[PDB]
Parts: C-alpha cells; structure tokens; sequence
C-alpha cells in the first residue's frame, strides 16, 4: 500500500532516490537529465527531443546537450583535460555541467581549461550566431555520487536562471530536499567552491 | 602552541583558559553559573519562544502533491492514431513514392 | 603459405584459421606475416576480412605498425565493397599509432591518398577535409587524385554534410594551388554538381576544364585518368627485416668460452666478525671515545 | 582496500603527467633540430663547392 | 631608389587601410611590383629587393587578402616570395602572424602555404607553429559557417552541429583539449586569431 | 590621449624583459639538465640519439668559441634553395634517419649533386654509424613512442647488441682482459634484460628469441642450484612473480 | 588620511574615463589606460584620465606628499603601518585594496602593514587568514610577515606559538632568522609557562645566537634575556 | 593491451628523457618542466613554500598548515639539496657523528621515513636546532647544536652496529631500555619504529606499551 501510494504521488521519487545516493548501480546521471529536460520542458512548453540532445523551438535558446559520460570517458594513464557531460545553452548563456569523479587524480583533467571554454564559447557563436559581444560560459562540477541540495539550489540559480520561490513552486519536493555534502571529501569540496564562485567567462 | 593543541573554538581558534567551562571546576557549575547561562537557553524573540519546533514540516508539499495527483492530465497517450504503415513512413521521413 | 594464395580468392577463412592455429603451434605472429595477410586483403579488395584480422589478432600483439602495413590495410578498407564506418575508425587509428611510432620509409602520400579515397567511398566530408593538415605538417604536396577523392566524398556525402560552399572550396585548389585537372575531377565536380546545385563558379569551372580537357585530347590520343596506387606483391623475404643479425651462442655464454671474468668479493663476504659471544644490539661496546 | 585503491590512482596520475612532460620534451627537442638543420644545411652547401 | 620605394609602399599601405577593391589592390601592388622591377631575373644591381626592409614585409603582406583567383594575383605573390628565399629574408613571427590575420578562407591559407614551401622561404619554429594554428582556427571558422547556414536552413540544432561545439575541429596539430602545447615554441605570445 | 602625472624611476627600477626571463632560464636549465649535466658516455649517446643537444640557445658550441677557423669557413654562395624543413615532422631523432652519413634526411639531400649522394651513402658510413643503425633499426621495431630509447625490448636488444659486438672484438684479440670483464658484465645485464621482458611482455621476447635463433639464452648454468629452485625464485625476488594475465593466455578457472 | 580612506571606503571611485569632474566626491584639481599601462609596464595610479579613481590617487598622492612620503609602495606601507598601529583596520585595508586596484603591487610589506593591526590587538585568527590571503595572491610570506605573526601569538597569549612558528619557518619556509627573531623568541620563553625548561632553552638559545650564528647581543637582546633571568630566585641565575 | 609497470620508477612514471639510461637523476628535468607548465588573464602564482597535492594532506594543526600550499600537482619534485651499501640510518648517524666531529652548522643527510623521524625525535628531545628543506623527499639539512663550545650530541650509534643485521623490540626490552642500569632513562634516547610506521622513543613505547624496530640512539 505504501509504495503503491509513492508511486502514484510522487512522480519523481526515483529521482529523489538517485539524487540522495542509494543507486549505486547507474549512478544519478540519468536522473539528472530526466531532471533538467523537465524543467527544460517545462519552461519552454514547446520543447523538442530527439535523441541525447533536447532544443527548444528558436525563440530564446534552450538547448540541452547529453555530449557523453565522463565515468567511461575519462581514461587513466593518459592526458586529456576536459571532458564534459552535459551542455545547457540558456539565452546567450553556456554552461559546462560536469559530475566529478571518486579520483581526486581526475577532477584536474575533467576540469576543462581556460582556452577551451573560450574555444566552446567562439564555436557557439559560430553555430548558433549569437554575436560574441554577449556570450558567456561557465562550468558548473557536480558531486560524484549524490546531488546535494545545496548544489540543486545553484543548478537552478545558474542553469535554469529561476529563483528559489519560482523553484519550489514548480517542484514540491525540493524544500524538503535536505541532503548536504559529505564532510569527509574536502578536496571536491574546495574544487567545487573555486569554481562555482568564479565568474562568467565573457566572449 | 596551545591554540593549536587544543580544538577550535566557534568564530577560529581560542586559548582553552578563556572558555569558563574549561577554567571553571564542575563541582562548583550549580547555582550562579546556572543563573548566569539562563539566558542562553531562554531568552530571545517571541517567535524563538513560542514557535512549536517540533511539528509537521512536510504537509504542504504532501498537500500539494495529494491536489496534483486527484488533478487529471488532458493529454493521454494516441491510441486514436492510426499506427499505420504510412504514418511509419512518414515518421521515418519516407512514404509509398520512395 | 600466405603469400602463395595472394592472387586466389575464398581463402579469408583459411587465412584467419592459420592465424588461430599459430598460437597451438609454439609460434606468434610478426610483422611480416600482418604484412602478407594485409597484402592478401588489400589483392582481394574485401576489407572485412582485414577489419577482422585487426580486430581479433593485431590489438593483441601490441606491435608498431609498418608503414607497408597501415597502407595495405587502408587499400583494402577502401577497395573492399559496402565501407563501414570501423574501417574509417581502425584506419585512423592506424594513421595515429603509425605517427606516434618511428619509420624510416615514407609512404606518407599514398597512405593518405588512399585514406582520402576510403573517406570518398565513406562520406567523410570532415575527415577528408581533416587530413590535409596533417598533410601540411608533413610538407607533402597535394595531388589532383587527392582532391578528386575530396571532391567525389562531397557527392555522396549528402546526408552527413557537404554543400555548394564545399564543393566552391574544394574547386578552388586547381586555381590557387596550379594543380592540373582531370578527367575523374570533371566527372566528380559533375557529380557533385546534381549532388547540391549549380553555383556560377563551379558551372564556370566545368566549362574551363571541358576546354582543357578537350585541349589535352587534341594535343595526345586519350585523356588523362587518376592512375591507380600499385600494390606491393614482393615475395616475404625481401620484404625490409628489421633484424640483421645475432650470432650468439648460449653455450660458449654459459661455459665462459674467451674467459670471461667477474671480479668477485674478496674478504668482504668472508669476514663475520667475532663470535666470542652473541649478536646483541649496539654491538658490545655501544659508542667509543678516542 | 582504500589505501590500495589510492595508491593505483596515485600511480595512474604520474603516468598522466608524464605524458604532459613527455609531450613538453618533444617540443623542446623539435627546437633542438632547427639549430642543427640550419647549422647543417649551410655546411653542405659549402660541400657542393 | 630604395627609399623612393619605402615611402611608395608605405602610402599603398595607407591606401590599402582605407576602403579599397580587392582587384584595386591587386592592380596597385602588380604595378608597383612591375615598375620597381621586383623580378627574380634582376641581377645585384638595381635590385630594390635586397633595400625594401619593411617595405618588402608590407608589400608581401599587401597581396595576399585580394589573392580571389587571379593568376597575375598569384603569381605577384609567388615572385615576391622567390625574392625573400632568394635574398634569405627570414620572415618573423609578428609578419607570419600579420599575413595570416589577412588570409580569408582555407584555400588562400593552402594556396600561400605551398606558394612558400615551393619559394623556400625562411622562418623560426614560433612562425611555423603559428602558421599552423591559423590554419585549424581557418577550418574551425569554415566548419563553423557551415553548421550556422544548416542550423538556420533547418531550424534547429542538430546533434552533429552540437557535438562539433564541444569537440572542436576533427583533427589539430594544436588541440584545445591538451592546454600544454606550445609553451616551448612560444615566447609567452599566444597568437589571438581574430 | 592620456598622459601620465607622476612616475618615479629611480623608486621603480623594472627589469621584466617582455621575452619572459623566467621561461629563459627554465629553458636554459632544462637543456643543462639533458645534455650539460651528463657524464661523457651519457652525452656522447645523447648526442648520437638526438639532433642538436650540443647546439646551445646562442648557437655557438664551445669548440666553435675556441677554434672560430676550424669550425667554420667563408663560402661565397648563399643558401638560398634552404628554406625552412617542412619535412620536419618526420624526423623527430636520429633513429629515424639511418639512411645516410650523420642521419641526413633525404629531402636535405635534392639540389646536389650524385657524388655528393655517393659520399653520404650507406656505403660510407663508419662502424659507429652503422652500428647505430642496427641499433636504430631495432628501437624502430621496438619503440613505444618517437623518443623511446628505454623499452625492455629495446634494452634487451642493446644488450645483444653490445655483447655481439665484444664477442666480436675478443675473436680478433684474444689477449684483452678488460674487454673480457666488459663482455662478462655486458652478458650479465642482458641476461637480467632477457629474463624482465620475458616476465613482462612474453610475446616480444619469443618473437626476438625466435628471429636470432637464440633459444636457450636463459639457461641454469648449474643443476645443483636449479634443483633447489633457486633459478625460479629470481622470478619472485625480482618483484615479477605474479604478472602473466593469466585470463588472456589460459582459463583461470 | 582618514577622510580619504572614509570616502573611498564609503563610495569607491568608479574606473570611468569623464567621471571625475561628475563626481563632487573626488573633484577634479582614443588610447585605452589598460592597454598603455600593458604596454609601457607602468600602475594605473600614475594615469591621468579625469577619473573618478584618477582623482582619488591624485588626492592621496598630495596628502601623502604633504605628510612625506611618496605615492610608492614603500610610502603606503609606511601610511599602512602608521594607520593600523593606531586602529583604522578597515580604513588600512581600504587603501590597500585601492592600491591594489590601482596597480601598485600589494607587496609583502604592504601585507604586513596590514597584519600589524591584528597584531597589536591579538587577532589570531585575522593574521591567519592574511596570511593564507597573501599566500592565495601568489605572494611568499616573508620574515616581517612571520615576524608579524609571531608577535600576534605573543599579544594573544599563546607563547609557545612563536617557537613552533619559528621552527617551521626554519624548516619548510627556508628562513634564516635574524636579530629580530632571536628577540621575539626570547620574550616568547620569557613569558613562556607550558613547559618547565624555558629559561635553559633562552640560554641556550642566547649561546647559539652568540656562537653559532654569529651574531651580537643588542639591548633588546639584552633586555629580554635579563627580564628572563630576573624570574627565578636561584643565585647562579641572579650572577648570570 | 595491458603494459605491466615494473619498478618504481616506471610506476611513478619516470620519462627516461637521458638515451639508455634508467637510473640517472631526473627530479631537476621534472621540476623544470612544472615550472614551464606554470602560468606567468588573472595568472596567479605559487608560492615557494612546500606544498602536497591533494587538500588531505595538509597537516592538522593550524599553524602548520600556513607553511603549506595546496599545489595540484606543482608539490612533486620539492627540494634544493640532493642525495649526499649501508642502511639509510647508519649512513645519517654517521654523517652527524663526522659532522659535529667537525663543528659544522649544518649537515645534509638523506631524508627516508627512519631518517625524518629520528631527526624529529631528536629535534623534540632539544640535540638538534632545527631543519632546513625538511619536506624535501631526497635529503634534508640537519642543523646542529652547540652550546659552551662542546656539541650537544655526545655518542650517536645505530642499531645495526656492522651495518648488516637488524633487531626487534619488545615491549620488554623498551622498558628495560627505559630503567638501564637501574635508574631512569629520559638522558640516552632510544629510537624505534613501530608497525604502524611510526618513529617514537623508548618513553613513548613503553607509555604506549608496544615496540617496535630499532633505529639508532643518541645522547
């Protein structure tokens, strides 16, 4: 009775359930893209999918990317920086979302560099024709194994540019999202602080 | 250094003989020291005072997902399509001519 | 056994059996021996049985590839019917490890002039286009069946990518680079022309080399044509070993013929110091002044 | 088991950076050969004489 | 007449600053180049190549953007490289970087390219190596141009469009995805293509 | 057009050079630290590997400072034909150039004459060239990248070579004790060579064991230390006891 | 000095070429500035453009000058100390960041003007994370900053805090420590109680700044070694 | 596929840069390369103090931790002074025996666990005056101690008196190392590494009530 109840109320508590860290098998990469093609969907309202790529229909861009997985991207023993899993093109906006891996040894390589965000931003410009007076990028790491609420709460300041009210009106169930960082990994804790209080890189 | 030694205290590190519970001995922590840390427990806003710490925290978001659910959807799924060999083709891009 | 059945066809199967049946034998596969199933492979243009013989008994062995190699690999991958694009992958990985590693020969040119032509036969607009820097970076000079291969990929690549502005890009290299046409770039330029459309200048450029060829015809007897990259069919043993020669003999090794000598300890091994009494730490008399 | 599993990311970071280094020595050693094409390609020419 | 000839490559540089035809250009600089006898034929003497200075980089420079498909337009170009490999002018990496900056599409940069390579023209590791990331940022702007006339033909983003914004361009001799490379060849000048 | 109010030289004193002085003398260091900062034998294999280690950033060796006339001459006619090497890439080291005298590039080699291509042909090379191109030849086979010169294929082959070419030397002068001590050595490290590649990549070492023909060079030399086990126990003592991969050749199960 | 660091704590001037003679806070008395202080290799402060921060840095300059010191780094590390040691920590750190933002480079010494006003107070936790600030700008803390924060310790009360401070500036920061050092350890075990041996660790510490080191006892020296000595009531000391 | 990486240094990735030669000296190559790789565009710097790779590995106390830097991977290849048939620890015991023989201020020894934690156990107990370039993983200098001419270090022996042989100790033999001669020994001081990897003394040892392998005493 009880699980039938969850299922027919709560529409996205496998994706609560990925988010807090129990899937231990798929990781919650699939639950964040469910997630963010719903709040994509939901903001555009003519939202088209095809594939692993979601783009709204012109107007205002609204583009998600699902470019690959970094878990099996990522190769050890070689050099390769930069390595996203997501692109989320918002207006003239781009952002570089990236789950961080368990090895401290490979977060510097996913980490894209400097001239890479600016050589993603140059082909947007390019591709897209949004001028390359206003255009801005930025990453955004997320945590390996869960999605604290903390980081939630910035992904949809930075991401889906809506604010905290306008987010729990949409969605019910993150007020009470209460899941925090673990205190033991410090070293993405501070990895995660210098990047996300860095600002837009501009053309 | 004894700041170091010892643990940190709230806002960084403290010289452990300016905490009063390190400096004073616990038989003598009754009485005054109860007076005086009175008002670390009660003392503060009305709402610090009297708001119920202990209640529901949950129902609105339960209420609204109740309301949402007993909410019908318009859209179902196209059982009233044709599902038909042409409309296949058209969903490939293709038809009878190719 | 390989390189008699060079010229005979249905013999893939058997090729990969001797390959599986090296390994019972005592014996591994070398260098020269890819080199003769890949000169096989590429006589026979079919391509999947070099696909195969990669994919299940070279990334094993964890050799450097030859030169002769990669390109008699990338000829059968090219010639064979129905590409896939694995064959454009494995190649492109073949052209990077080959790179990565040493040679002395320089087979640069026809290698990448016959992985243009699998892109052609492909549709790899992109690759094709790619790999004249790597061409610029080994100074390599262009060559009209090069840009013929580019030219025939920009026609049957309508689906992937490829337009007018390719198809203007790429005819503007006679031009600027002074190439000399042909009679397979007018066909390939024709080609791509019912392909996408008719620009003004590729219409201009069609005229110009009708005029030309018709020029070259009158001048000789028969028009010229992109001659086809030769094959190598040089029996296995002068096939450039990469050994000279180790006349070595573990026998006079062992039994120390020419007298050799190994200095051995003197007292150092010998001495163990008295034993008066037993081994206790600091030794008997911990520190001493003088 | 996490000391061990460190210690295999630790040896897979210094094979990475040992490709970056090795990829800064190739293009020191690139730099290297232009000193000596261009002191090379001047002596020949005097052989031609 | 050497400084006749400064002062004359310096008001066809001005000239060429303001608004001018490419075909103008190429007229001006192949008659310069014709009346200063800028010939490889010319002997020691009278020979204005050998005291151009900087009129000789400027005048290289002044041909290449309206190189279109003249052969005299071409053929100007490959003369005045002959006589820098013949008189063994070095070009620098300020004027490799300044005759690349002019360079408009794919072809002309080949063009120039194999025009050097056949006049055996002189230069440093530093010039080479940005030479070459003129020529992946040109097949990057080229690619670019494409994905923009299909996204806008079609109107949406396709996947492949997508995938080429976050990879880059196919092959590179200098890729984006390994920020490490050139730190020896470049004297801390990172050559910003515009 | 602004212009500046105040500026104090003598309290500025600045001396950053825009060529950043910092990457001169890391530059300089590092070329100290390959080819400077050796022994004689390090260097001289240094210098028969790679192109222009000797070279220095002023392009000046030492000798040149010392001796100017002997090091170079006056020659009227220009190079003109040498340009920049657009052939460049493909020769990385002197292992991929063992053609010609002093590992000369064929394409360096097209505006003169057919005495000249005689004179630098294979025919004239002297024995130190010739064996750095068997060993050249060996590396090319053997080599994981361009500048891979410490392979254990590749040690292992050196080591044969070496001991080929004192063996050789020992048949015509049979009164050398020092090369005799050298050869004994020389046999001893190849041995350790041989039985490291073995452990650690068995395909390369039956493929080079098969082509020189060498099949009991990793023999016991006696039966009463074999029969102890202490043959097989270098295996474990040299840390190579569990390295096979044992799912890829056999079923562990 | 006060006014100036109030108002350019108040309202900072803004980076605007004509924004000067607009701005009635800092009055007045083509080539982008950037792009000239690149290429000439010169601070933005010395840059007249009518600016609103031109004519801050103009009005500091003079005030700086009528008081006597330069408008250089070595003046507002002088002004910087001057203003810290008597209080004015925010209004040190408004000019510092002024400067800075001005392009005369926050130095060692400048970060060490500004930690002199958490010494003099004892704020522990302040110089740590001066330091660790000057640390993250790419700036080695030097022998004044670890001599700053050593002094620090000793006004919070934490005494053997400055030997392990001079022991790891010893080890890991590679620091040779001069007469200054050997003064502030000494007052450090002077007033030194967590272990019984301070005053034969002073002497010997006195011993080796005589014989090893080389160097000359002063009257700080001196001072603080006698203030030492005069502690205990054992005659061989009072003779000492 | 599978490459096997046999010995340290191919596990640590060592670039074999000199032409047939494994075990030459390459810390010097690949510091200057870290360094190239450094950026001279906001480029901050890093500092010249030492530094540890992952942000773990700063040390627990506070003050410590100023001394460090989090480099990412910039912390490798740390030290000036390079390494100066006998164990480690002789090796360091009789270089500060020949040394302090000498009246010399400093003494540069090779830095191994053992030769740390000896050198800061003897720091602790007040024969040594302090360190220079300790996070140094090759070598590290040894500052000695003198006091009224005479050198602090008196009589400075390692376990291994030949050199050859080494011993374990009992919780027992620390205790009785702790009463020698029937009185108590906090003078000569008695230096053993335990199984966890940890150099203590004998008055720690026998607190602790464990023991361990003997290194070296000094007094």
């Amino acid at each position: 009775e009880l699980v039938a109840h969850i299922v027919r109320n709560y529409s996205q508590i496998d994706i609560i359930y990925d988010f807090l860290g129990f899937n231990y098998s798929e990781g919650y990469r699939s639950s964040l893209r469910r997630y963010m093609e719903y709040l994509q969907c939901k903001t555009a309202e003519n939202v088209r999918a095809s594939g692993r790529l979601v783009t709204g229909d012109k107007g205002e861009h609204n583009i998600l990317f699902d470019y690959c997985v970094s878990r099996e991207s990522l190769v050890s023993g070689d050099s390769c920086q930069g390595i996203i899993d997501f692109l989320y093109i918002n207006g003239n906006d781009v952002t570089l979302i990236i789950i961080a891996s368990d090895n401290p040894w490979l977060r510097n390589r996913q980490l894209p560099h400097r001239r890479q965000m600016e050589g993603i931003a140059r082909r947007v410009c390019f591709v897209l024709g949004i001028p390359p007076s206003e255009v801005r990028i930025r990453n955004l790491l997320l945590p390996p194994t869960y999605l604290d609420k903390g980081s939630i709460v910035r992904l949809n300041d930075i991401v889906f540019r809506l604010s905290n009210e306008q987010s729990n009106l949409l969605i019910p169930w993150l007020t009470n999202y209460n899941k925090e960082l673990d205190p033991k990994d410090v070293d993405y804790t501070a990895l995660a602080k210098t990047t996300n209080e860095e600002e837009w890189l501009t053309l | 250094g004894m700041m170091a030694m010892h643990p940190p205290g709230k806002d960084g590190l403290l010289m452990p003989d300016r905490v009063v519970d390190n400096r004073l001995p616990d038989h003598l922590k009754r009485g005054y020291y109860d007076d005086v840390y009175w008002k670390d427990f009660f003392a503060g806003s009305d709402e610090h005072l009297n708001e119920p710490r202990m209640g529901l925290r949950g129902d609105e978001m339960r209420r609204r997902l109740e309301e949402a659910q007993t909410s019908p959807a318009p859209t179902t799924a196209k059982d009233t399509r044709r599902r038909t060999l042409e409309d296949v083709l058209k969903r490939l891009g293709k038809t009878t001519r190719d | 056994l390989v390189y008699a059945i060079r010229g005979v066809a249905g013999f893939g199967d058997y090729v990969m059996d001797v390959l599986s049946q090296l390994r019972p034998r005592g014996l591994t596969p070398d260098f020269v021996l890819f080199t003769l199933s890949f000169m096989y492979c590429a006589l026979q243009r079919d391509g999947e049985l070099a696909l195969a013989i990669f994919d299940q008994h070279f990334v094993h062995q964890n050799m450097n590839p030859t030169p002769e190699m990669v390109l008699l690999f990338i000829q059968a991958c090219s010639n064979c019917e129905e590409p896939t694009a694995v064959m454009l992958e494995r190649s492109e990985t073949l052209i990077k490890r080959l790179e990565a590693v040493g040679s002395s020969v320089d087979l640069i040119s026809p290698i990448y002039d016959q992985f243009l032509e699998l892109c052609a036969h492909l549709g790899a607009v992109a690759s094709g286009f790619s790999a004249l820097k790597r061409i610029v970076g080994f100074g390599k000079p262009l060559t009209t069946r090069m840009i013929n291969s580019l030219l025939l990929a920009n026609s049957n690549a309508i689906s992937s990518n490829g337009s007018l502005s390719m198809t203007e890009e790429l005819v503007g290299f006679f031009t600027l680079l002074k190439i000399r046409p042909n009679a397979d770039t007018e066909i390939c330029v024709n080609l791509c022309r019912d392909a996408f459309g008719e620009s003004p200048v590729v219409n201009d450029f069609i005229k110009v080399i009708g005029e030309s060829l018709q020029g070259d015809s009158e001048k000789g007897e028969a028009p010229q044509y992109d001659e086809d990259i030769p094959v190598i069919q040089v029996p296995p043993h002068e096939l450039r070993q990469l050994r000279t020669e180790w006349k070595l003999s573990p026998r006079d090794i062992v039994l120390r013929r020419f007298g050799q000598h190994t200095k051995p300890p003197g007292k150092a091994a010998l001495d163990v110091g008295s034993m008066r009494g037993s081994v206790i730490p600091f030794g008997r008399s911990p520190g001493e002044q003088l | 088991e996490k000391k061990r599993i460190e210690a295999r990311q630790m040896m897979d970071g210094r094979q990475a950076l040992k490709k970056k280094h090795l990829d800064l020595l190739r293009e020191f050693h690139e730099r290297q050969f232009f000193f000596w094409y261009e002191r090379a390609s001047e002596r020949l020419q005097n052989m031609n004489l | 007449l050497a400084a006749e000839a400064r002062r004359e490559i310096h008001e066809l540089w001005l000239s060429a600053e303001t608004a001018l035809e490419r075909e103008k250009r190429v007229q001006q600089v192949a008659a310069l180049i014709e009346k200063y006898k800028l010939d490889p034929s010319t002997p020691r003497e009278a020979d204005v190549s050998r005291g151009l200075g900087d009129a000789f980089d400027r005048l290289l420079l002044l041909c290449l953007p309206l190189g279109k498909t003249d052969a005299k337009g071409t053929d100007n170009l490959e003369r005045l490289m002959h006589l820098a490999g013949r008189n063994g002018r070095e070009l620098s990496v300020r004027t490799i970087q300044h005759l690349f900056a002019r360079t408009d599409s794919f072809a002309e940069a080949l063009a120039v390219f194999y025009t050097m390579r056949r006049c055996h023209v002189a230069m440093n590791m530093e010039a080479y190596y940005s030479m070459l990331y003129s020529l992946q940022r040109l097949e990057e702007e080229g690619w670019g141009q494409h994905f923009r006339n299909e996204y806008e033909e079609n109107g949406a983003p396709s996947e492949q469009a997508m995938d080429f914004i976050v990879k880059g361009i196919s092959n590179a001799l200098l890729p984006e995805n390994k920020p490490w490379l050139g730190r020896v060849m470049f004297q801390d000048r990172n050559v910003p293509d515009r | 057009h602004p212009a500046i109010w105040l500026w104090y030289p003598w309290r500025m004193n600045p001396e950053p050079p825009t060529p950043h002085m910092p990457q001169r003398r890391a530059l300089k260091n590092v070329h100290g630290a390959v080819f400077n900062d050796l022994t004689p034998v390090q260097k001289k294999r240094q210098e028969q590997m790679l192109y222009g280690v000797n070279i220095p950033e002023t392009r000046q060796m030492k000798f040149e400072e010392q001796h100017p006339l002997l090091a170079g001459a006056l020659r009227k006619l220009e190079g003109q034909p040498k340009g920049f090497p657009f052939w460049y890439r493909k020769y990385p080291t002197r292992r991929h150039a063992y053609e010609y005298r002093f590992s000369i590039p064929v394409e360096m080699l097209d505006g003169y004459n057919d005495d000249v291509k005689k004179a630098l042909s294979k025919g004239m090379m002297s024995i130190q060239e010739k064996q750095f191109a068997q060993e050249a030849m060996y590396m090319e086979r053997y080599a994981e990248h361009d500048f891979d010169t410490t392979s254990p294929a590749v040690l292992a082959v050196k080591r044969a070579l070496k001991c080929r070419v004192l063996r050789n030397h020992l048949l015509t002068n049979p009164h050398n004790n020092i090369i005799k001590t050298v050869l004994a050595n020389t046999e001893r490290k190849l041995n350790h060579a041989l039985r490291r590649l073995r452990k650690v990549d068995f395909k390369k070492y039956w493929e080079i064991i098969r082509d020189h023909d060498v099949q009991d060079i990793l023999q016991p030399p006696n039966l009463v230390t074999y029969r102890q086990g202490s043959y097989w126990k270098y295996d474990w003592n040299a840390g190579l006891a569990i390295s096979t991969n044992l799912a890829d050749v056999m079923d562990p199960r | 000095l006060l006014e100036i660091g109030n108002k350019l704590l108040r309202s900072p001037p803004s980076p605007e070429p004509l924004s000067g003679k607009a701005s009635k806070l800092y009055p007045p008395v083509r080539l982008r500035a950037e792009e000239l202080s690149a290429k000439y290799n010169v601070p933005m402060a010395y840059i007249d453009d009518s600016s609103e921060a031109s004519n801050a840095s103009k009005s500091l300059a003079l005030v700086m000058e009528d008081v006597g010191l330069e408008f250089t780094e070595d003046g507002l590390t002088v002004v910087i100390s001057a203003l810290s040691r008597q209080g004015y920590g925010t209004i040190g750190r408004a000019i510092f960041d002024f400067a800075s933002a001005m392009g005369l480079g926050p130095s060692a010494e400048m970060y060490r003007a500004l930690m002199k006003y958490a010494s003099r107070r004892g704020d522990v936790n302040e110089s740590m994370a001066l330091i660790e600030e000057m640390k993250g700008n790419g700036i080695t803390p030097r022998i004044g900053n670890w001599h700053e924060l050593m002094y620090t310790f000793y006004k919070a009360k934490d005494y053997p805090a400055v030997s392990q401070i001079v022991d790891n500036m010893k080890m890991y920061a590679n620091i040779e420590p001069n007469e200054v050092t050997f003064v502030l350890q000494l007052k450090a075990l002077a007033k030194d109680n967590s272990q019984l041996n301070s005053l034969p660790e002073a002497i010997q510490l006195f011993d080796q700044m005589e014989n090893v080191y080389g160097f000359i006892a002063s009257r700080p020296h001196y001072d603080a070694m006698m203030f030492h000595l005069s502690q205990s009531p054992r005659p061989e000391m009072r003779l000492r | 596929g599978h490459r096997l990486l046999h010995g340290k240094r191919e596990r640590e990735g060592s670039l074999f840069a000199v032409a047939n030669d494994v075990k030459r000296d390459e810390r010097l190559l690949r510091q200057q390369l870290n360094a190239l790789l450094e950026e001279e565009v906001p480029q901050t710097p890093l500092v010249d103090l030492p530094g540890v790779e992952r942000r773990r590995d700063l040390p627990a106390d506070p003050i410590t931790r100023l001394f460090f830097q989090h480099k990412g991977d910039h912390a490798l290849y740390y030290g000036t002074y390079d390494k100066p048939l006998y164990t480690p620890i002789y090796d360091f015991c009789h270089r500060i025996r020949e040394a302090t023989e000498q009246r010399k201020r400093f003494v540069v020894v090779p830095s191994t666990i053992e030769t740390r934690g000896c050198a800061r156990v003897m720091h602790d107990h007040g024969l040594v005056a302090g360190f220079r370039d300790f996070h140094n993983d090759r070598a590290f200098a040894v500052e000695l101690k003198y006091f009224q001419g005479d050198s602090t270090i008196n009589v400075i022996e390692p376990c291994s008196y030949d050199g050859r042989t080494e011993f374990e100790w009992s919780p027992k033999m620390m205790r009785r190392l702790l009463n020698t001669h029937g009185i108590h020994n906090r003078l000569v001081v008695y230096i053993c590494r335990t199984a966890d990897n940890r150099i203590i003394d004998h008055i720690h040892a026998v607190k602790e009530n464990i023991g361990g392998r003997g290194l070296m005493m000094v007094h």
